[PDB]
RNA sequence: UACGGCCGCAAGGUUAAAACUCAAAUGAAUUGACGGGGGCCCGCACAAGCGGUGGAGCAUGUGGUUUAAUUCGAUGCAACGCGAAGAACCUUACCUGGUCUUGACAUCCACGGAAGUUUUCAGAGAUGAGAAUGUGCCUUCGGGAACCGUGAGACAGGUGCUGCAUGGCUGUCGUCAGCUCGUGUUGUGAAAUGUUGGGUUAAGUCCCGCAACGAGCGCAACCCUUAUCCUUUGUUGCCAGCGGUCCGGCCGGGAACUCAAAGGAGACUGCCAGUGAUAAACUGGAGGAAGGUGGGGAUGACGUCAAGUCAUCAUGGCCCUUACGACCAGGGCUACACACGUGCUACAAUGGCGCAUACAAAGAGAAGCGACCUCGCGAGAGCAAGCGGACCUCAUAAAGUGCGUCGUAGUCCGGAUUGGAGUCUGCAACUCGACUCCAUGAAGUCGGAAUCGCUAGUAAUCGUGGAUCAGAAUGCCACGGUG
RNA sequence: GCCCGGAUAGCUCAGUCGGUAGAGCAGGGGAUUGAAAAUCCCCGUGUCCUUGGUUCGAUUCCGAGUCCGGGCACCA
């Protein structure tokens, strides 16, 4: 290790926090819990619902939640399905009234998470490390964006000598605050080892 | 520098000048050291101020020196000052544990008045 | 403070002490074991300990939990 | 290193206002705690008084002058083994170093107390005394005395 | 080389095999590593100084040695106040003994039984053998759900072995300036060039050059924080003016000022001069509160050490399963007959001691921080407000300065040790705790060989707070004073 | 068998007019080394071969013994 987040290092600019509200002592102890149970369940009835990110604003026992996907209407439901579900499942978990608001992903290619967790989950269909991580993940190169950096981790194909790979596109200067990345990790449990994968997509600079 | 104040105890080992205070013992001034860390190969000087210091630190907790002396002189009083057969001794400078004040005990009576 | 799991007790004061609630209470149960630990239950009662000449009177108290029973006999003479 | 800079302007004493005498509180000066620093040697500095009677002001110099070295040794890792070529000593340190043999020597003599045992080392100083003088010949007999490879 | 021949005075020469043995031996050239090779550089590396460690007593860890156990790990710089920001039980993983074998921890099944509470005895306890008290609801009166019992088994369980099976995470060269790629060109090729050279910078930073032209990871800059001023808001913060004083910003009042804290301006070699090829840059200078990445953080390239961690966690394989699983009690991890590293306090008048007294910062706090007041010599206890916080509390800094003293002795130094008796935590502090009082008052009179840190608010020294935490800090993290 | 000598630290040795004995090495504890050495610092638990005697007192002095070592055992 020799690397600090280049999400959390600039939390402070550039990078808005994915949870954004107040509470004290009291409380918060218990707050952040819930909402990782919120957050880890969204997404165990919603996996290929290709979501991205899930803020969650918190005014007065009303928390909002917003889950961000590529693909909204399979989030959304037979016309009240999944919105009503989830909707109400944040029931006792939160023991509040907790709304539910999807933002639509533009532009699913340039999205780390995404990015991230497809390439993984091409990994766990038997496919070839080096043609999805290079070409598959090549396309957020040609829908824009300046620079993409990508990651595997060890153990890819038949080996007992794990190993990292490199593939990187354009400039992603993860040395410059006012750089702003879009960095994302993503496992693949297969039927050896965990082969990670990191994305480093840097959209623009300022 | 005097820890308990007055008398420098210089240029001797650690516990063995350590008793050099009108309070504690060979045991005691070593008790003190374990829960000090400072060893007893080293002199006084060898040592620094988190070092000679901290030992003016654990010496708190035990009475020494003229206070200490005058407690007990005063606490045998309280006892002495009873009509018991111990004090009456004690006022009279004669053995009050059980020796043959009888005869041998100059230590003990004082000089001798032939 | 030497057993980390497992509070060892000398087990010749323990079938007593366990006796002695069974029919209540009673007067000191004569114990050279001084080795083992005040026992709980034994709150309130009256152990002894041969300190080399004789026995001491013990009575429990709610702190005296997981020390030793030792503790509270003396050995040597002095002052 | 290589880093070329100046010298630390020092402030001057607590009265007489004089660097050189600045810098000799703080040689003398021990655990930060100046303030026995100066109530230490501002006092055996006027307590010449009793030990003369007068401007006791000058003295201090004159007493340094019978401490001031001008040749000091410097082993070199040349010629295989370790030269020694002296050399002099430039003012800035002359008066310094003087100092430091005055006070670091005046603390074994071991008399009344601090206090004093500096003020008898001035006179001695000027008057040829204590190891403070000893180390000025004690050091000439290296340089100059030996300038076979100075 | 042997044997045979020939030559020789003799050294020995000349001619010249085999057995057996190996899968290579070898030549030049390339990349790099290294050199007790050379050139040029930077870093508290050295030199210059300031203070240390090495001796001393005590703390802490480690190797030993021991132990029933002294649980496992960490071992050149990268191991030792390290995993442990906190070992009396617990923790715990270790030892001894008692005890339990679908099991302490998960599900599935069978049949039962509310869960729950008070409970008696046998026991160290783990537990077992009994007395009650207890009946909530889905009610389609089969069945049930949470939970409990016990029977069977698939299993559950492993801080067990491999860190040369691994993921994740970390230290290190090193904040070092380095590490590469595309294309083009060069050699038969490994490979080179670029990236070398000349200046220059903290730097593969920049400027020229140049068979290379560009690009990426780096360095720089974005982030924080500290250094000036401005806008804004004015409680618990502030008091310049005016006023009223139960003299305290205490009370009107006042948004000025300190401060708070959200947003702004400011530093760029920007401007002046000289050097340099009229370039990069350097050297000074002006202006400013602040210069030449302002000070400090944060940020750690490509990879190396099969470096560390299966013991936080996860996990391939291997193991154990009426037991390297699991419960209780006590004991152990604090043992010694030595050593090595990291610390604290000394060895003293740049000091102690009495009295007096002035100055700061950053912080914690509902099983909490705890006032005032009362008791006690004191630790602390009783009673009981305030604050869940610029309102209150822990907290009413130490150095320091004034006076006085003691006068260089082992002391008025320094406190180790021990005894006497006490407090507070907690079932409980023998083993093995923190602290108070009284008495005891040692070694030590500045420490060889050798060695460490430190370039400025630094080293040096002086206090203050916090994590862990019921209660064992001289350790760690952090703050400010003097300097 | 005879005469002369030795027996002292684990090895090889030095030593004493009679009272408490050492060196080189090995050994051990520190150090320095990445680790070994080499080097640096600090360390002797010797019933002075046995057994008799002199003596207040024996490694030492006297007698003897074992062991080792040197020499000798010849005419026949």
């Amino acid at each position: 290790g020799q690397k600090v987040h280049p999400n959390g290092i600039r939390l402070g600019i550039v990078k808005p926090w994915n949870s954004t509200w107040f509470a004290n002592t009291k409380e918060f102890a218990d707050n952040l819990d819930s909402d990782f149970k919120v957050r880890q369940y969204l997404t165990k009835e919603l996996a290929k619902a290709s979501v991205s990110r899930i803020v969650i604003e918190r005014p007065a026992k009303s928390i909002r939640v917003t889950i961000h996907t590529a693909r909204p209407g399979i989030v959304i439901g037979k016309k009240g399905e999944d919105v009503e579900k989830l909707r109400k499942v944040v029931a006792d978990i939160a023991g509040v009234p907790a709304q539910i608001n999807i933002a639509e992903v533009r532009k699913p290619e340039l999205d780390a998470k995404l990015v991230a967790d497809s390439i993984t989950s091409q990994l766990e269909r038997r496919v070839m490390f080096r043609r999805a991580m290079k070409r598959a993940v090549q396309n957020a190169m040609r829908l824009g964006a300046k620079g993409i950096k990508v990651e595997v981790s060890g153990r890819l194909g038949g080996a007992e000598i794990a190993r990292t790979e490199w593939y990187r596109e354009g400039r992603v200067p993860l040395h410059t605050l006012r750089a702003d990345i879009d960095y994302n990790t993503s496992e693949a449990h297969t039927t050896y080892g965990v082969i990670g994968v990191k994305v480093w997509i840097f959209k623009g600079e300022i | 520098a005097r820890i308990a104040g007055i008398n420098i105890p210089d240029h001797k080992h650690a516990v063995i000048a350590l008793t050099s205070i009108y309070g504690v013992g060979k045991t005691r001034s070593k008790a003190i050291l374990a829960a000090a860390g400072i060893a007893e190969d080293v002199k006084i000087s060898e040592l620094s101020e988190g070092q000679i210091d901290t030992l003016r630190d654990e010496v708190a907790k035990f009475v020494v020196e003229g206070d200490l002396r005058r407690e007990i002189s005063m606490s045998i009083k309280r006892l002495m000052d009873l009509g018991c057969y111990r004090g009456l001794r004690h006022r009279r400078g004669l053995p009050v544990r059980g020796q043959r004040t009888k005869t041998n005990a100059r230590t003990r009576k004082g000089p001798r008045k032939p | 403070r030497s057993l980390k799991k497992g509070p060892f007790i000398d087990l010749h004061l323990l079938k007593k002490v366990e006796k002695a609630v069974e029919s209540g209470d009673k007067k000191p149960l004569r114990t050279w074991s001084r080795r083992s630990t005040i026992f709980p239950n034994m709150i309130g009662l009256t152990i002894a300990v041969h300190n080399g000449r004789q026995h001491v009177p013990v009575f429990v108290t709610d702190e005296m939990v997981g020390h030793k029973l030792g503790e509270f006999a003396p050995t040597r003479t002095y002052r | 290193r290589r880093r070329v800079i100046g010298q630390r302007k020092i402030l001057p004493d607590p009265k007489f206002g004089s660097e050189l005498l600045a810098k000799f509180v703080n040689i003398l000066m021990v655990d930060g705690k100046k303030s026995t620093a100066e109530s230490i040697v501002y006092s055996a500095l006027e307590t010449l008084a009793q030990r003369s009677g007068k401007s006791e002001l000058e003295a201090f110099e004159v007493a340094l002058e019978n401490v001031r070295p001008t040749v000091e040794v410097k082993s070199r890792r040349v010629g295989g083994s370790t030269y020694q070529v002296p050399v002099e000593v430039r003012p800035v340190r002359r008066n310094a170093l003087a100092m430091r043999w005055i006070v670091e020597a005046a603390r074994k003599r071991g008399d009344k107390s601090m206090a004093l045992r500096l003020a008898n080392e001035l006179s001695d100083a000027a008057e040829n005394k204590g190891t403070a003088v000893k180390k000025r010949e004690d050091v000439h007999r290296m340089a100059e005395a030996n300038k076979a490879f100075a």
